[PDB]
């Protein structure tokens, strides 16, 4: 298994270092790839830790450094001079050894196993907790609007997890403010609206915020 | 004048044998009886996977150069990189997983006799059939110069 | 640089059907150096095929690969529910190694029209100086839908954002929200707010609307 470090949030012009720890194939070649939001995969570069030889795609040359730490069986990806274009999930993966091809220390083969990915968000925006507003009902539908938070992610539950059927929590959208916004809705029996109680639980761990909002008719 | 960047890393496991594992992490194939060694020449770095060792009899690593003997630091990527072996006995892995030898420390490569060979960091990758060999300190003089090295023997 | 072109972009098939995905390379690639990967939302890619036609360890018999030169194909002989995901092809024969843009294998089902709901902004948000109006399209298939906003009968443009869920595990439908964002001052300039929804499952567009302050 490869365990990657947790999500990162960065201002433009800063640097970030993400890590990739495996638990007995450390000196085997490691390759980094990234996945920009809603995109496919792109090679960043790689390293052969046994020898330290690194290779980089031209689009990252001079702007990234890949390294490895033999004591902790960990590989690292450092990106410098960050811009918003660098917002992506960054993946670590091992280069397969059987059938491997190496030219000048550049190792290519199929990739397996994979790390779980590391989210890196690069923004001028500052960390901010969401405001939570009711989407009042008028089966009926109701929800919570979760607006103006940074960075991702937010988790949403209803009635502390007791209510899960019919829930739809939409993917977040990035607004022109630089802040994120999403809604979560649930469909309920109309009959119950005056008696049943519906609470949305919003947790934003980057800001340590938790908001509980009761949703009732206007 | 040795540097790690002078290691040819041109490996191509086209036979799908998985031979490269011990470069990072059972039998010695195409066995070469030590007697009557082949002469050492110029080896193209594009055929070499991992470090090249020669045995003076002491073990010494040889790095990539250009064809005029100038050290090069491109991990053997340049297709003019070579190992100028003549400039005693040497051994290396070629890109498809075959152990190669030339010269002697009669002997062949690191082998002194059919039962003993010089110890060096990549011995078990080049000669996996010697995993269980026992190690002995050796001292030898070659033209007044004193050599101290370990030997692995069956 | 070797470009990999995958087709189709989206494949809609019922569980139990055979799926054929294609990956076209801009230049000829040796079949030794082509792999296929599967990815599900929020997860890392998972190797399926390598060397054009070899199955990775643990990969079921129904996945197979074939092809040569510039055209490679991934075949799923009988789609199981866990097989609906995004599939990427990769060439690793020539640096830089490159990946295709992906084919989404989607669950085909019968047409389902959306249930449409519109939500006015809360008084709490209004006190903040912003007004968000939400229109919800619930549990529909296929995914393509059109949502038009009208304010005081005038059609809107450039002030709304849409978001779509992943296909639902149980009934294979999508749900969609579209959010109209206005300043509090502009919101109070108008009265009638309407969401107009066009969908294959609807005989004619459906409108949900409300009057501000009622
Ligand atoms: C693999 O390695 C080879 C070397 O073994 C390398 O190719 C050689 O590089 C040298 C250096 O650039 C080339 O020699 C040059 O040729 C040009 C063309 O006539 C000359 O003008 C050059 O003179 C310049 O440099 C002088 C000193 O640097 C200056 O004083 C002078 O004013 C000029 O500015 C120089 O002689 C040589 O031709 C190549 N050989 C080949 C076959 O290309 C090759 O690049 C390496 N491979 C890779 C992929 O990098
Ligand atoms: C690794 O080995 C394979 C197999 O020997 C090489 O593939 C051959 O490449 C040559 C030139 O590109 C072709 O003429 C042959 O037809 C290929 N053979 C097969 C079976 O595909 C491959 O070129 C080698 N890679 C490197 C970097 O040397
Ligand atoms: C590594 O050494 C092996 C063995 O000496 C080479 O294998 C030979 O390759 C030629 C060319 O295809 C074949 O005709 C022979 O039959 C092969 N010999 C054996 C014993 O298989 C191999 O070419 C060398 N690899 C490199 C990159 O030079
Ligand atoms: C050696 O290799 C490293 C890593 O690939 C590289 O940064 C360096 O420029 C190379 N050359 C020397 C002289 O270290």
């Amino acid at each position: 298994l490869l365990e990657q470090s947790g999500p990162e949030v960065k201002k433009p012009g800063s640097s970030v270092k993400v890590s990739c720890k495996d638990s007995d194939t450390f000196n085997e070649p490691v390759t980094w790839v990234r996945q920009a939001p809603g995109q496919g995969l792109e090679w960043i570069g790689g390293i052969i830790p046994a020898f330290g030889v690194t290779k980089y795609a031209q689009k990252f040359q001079g702007r990234v450094i890949i390294s490895a730490d033999a004591s902790t069986a960990t590989a690292y990806l450092e990106l410098s001079s960050l811009r918003s274009e660098d917002t992506a999930v960054y993946y670590c993966a091992k280069v397969g050894l059987r059938g491997i091809v190496m030219v000048g220390g550049l190792a290519m083969n199929w990739l397996d196993p994979w790390g779980q990915g590391t989210q890196v968000t690069v923004s001028s925006a500052s960390t901010k907790g969401p405001s939570v507003f009711p989407l009042a009902p008028s089966t009926a539908a109701l929800g919570c609007l979760v607006k103006d938070y940074f960075p991702e992610p937010v988790t949403v539950s209803w009635n502390s997890g007791a209510l899960t059927s019919g829930v739809h929590t939409f993917p977040a959208v990035l607004q022109s403010s630089g802040l994120y916004s999403l809604s979560s809705v649930v469909t309920v029996p109309s009959s119950s609206l005056g008696t049943q109680t519906y609470i949305c639980n919003v947790n934003h761990k980057p800001s340590n915020t938790k908001v509980d909002k009761k949703v009732e008719p206007k | 004048s040795w540097h790690i960047n002078r290691t040819a890393l041109n490996c191509n496991d086209s036979l799908q044998t998985g031979f490269i594992t011990s470069l990072f992490y059972s039998g010695c194939q195409n066995w070469d009886e030590p007697h009557y060694p082949r002469p050492c020449d110029v080896v193209s770095a594009r055929t070499v996977c991992g470090p090249v060792y020669c045995f003076t009899p002491s073990p010494v690593v040889v790095g990539t150069t250009d064809k005029l003997g100038i050290p090069t630091y491109n991990w053997g990527e340049n297709e003019t990189d070579v190992f100028m072996l003549e400039s005693f006995g040497c051994t290396w892995m070629n890109s498809t997983g075959f152990t190669k030898t030339c010269g002697a420390p009669g002997g062949s490569g690191p082998w002194i006799t059919p039962r003993c060979l010089v110890d060096y960091p990549y011995r078990l990758w080049h000669y996996p059939c010697t995993v269980n060999f026992t190690l002995h300190k050796v001292r030898m003089f070659v033209g007044g110069i004193e050599h101290r090295f370990d030997a692995a023997c069956n | 640089e070797i470009e990999l072109t995958q087709s189709p972009g989206t494949l809609s098939l019922s569980p139990g059907e055979r799926a054929t995905l294609s990956c076209r390379a801009s230049q000829s690639v040796s079949s030794s150096y082509l792999a296929w990967y599967q990815q599900k939302p929020g997860q890392a890619p998972r190797l399926l095929i390598y060397g054009a036609s070899s199955r990775a360890t643990g990969i079921p018999d129904r996945f197979s690969g074939s092809g040569s030169g510039t055209d490679f194909t991934l075949t799923i002989s009988r789609l199981e529910p866990e097989d609906f995901a995004v599939y990427y092809c990769q060439q690793y024969g020539s640096s830089p190694q490159t990946f295709g843009q992906g084919t989404k294998v989607e669950i085909k089902r019968t047409v389902a029209a959306p249930s449409v709901f519109i939500f006015p902004p809360s008084d709490e948000q209004l006190k903040s100086g912003t007004a968000s109006v939400v229109c919800l399209l619930n549990n529909f298939y296929p995914r393509e839908a059109k949502v038009q906003w009208k304010v005081d009968n005038a059609l809107q443009s450039g002030n709304s954002q849409e978001s779509v869920t992943e296909q639902d595990s149980k009934d294979s439908t999508y749900s969609l929200s579209s959010t109209l964002t206005l300043s509090k001052a502009d919101y109070e300039k108008h009265k009638v707010y309407a969401c107009e929804v066009t969908h294959q499952g609807l005989s004619s567009p459906v409108t949900k609307s409300f009057n501000r302050g009622e």
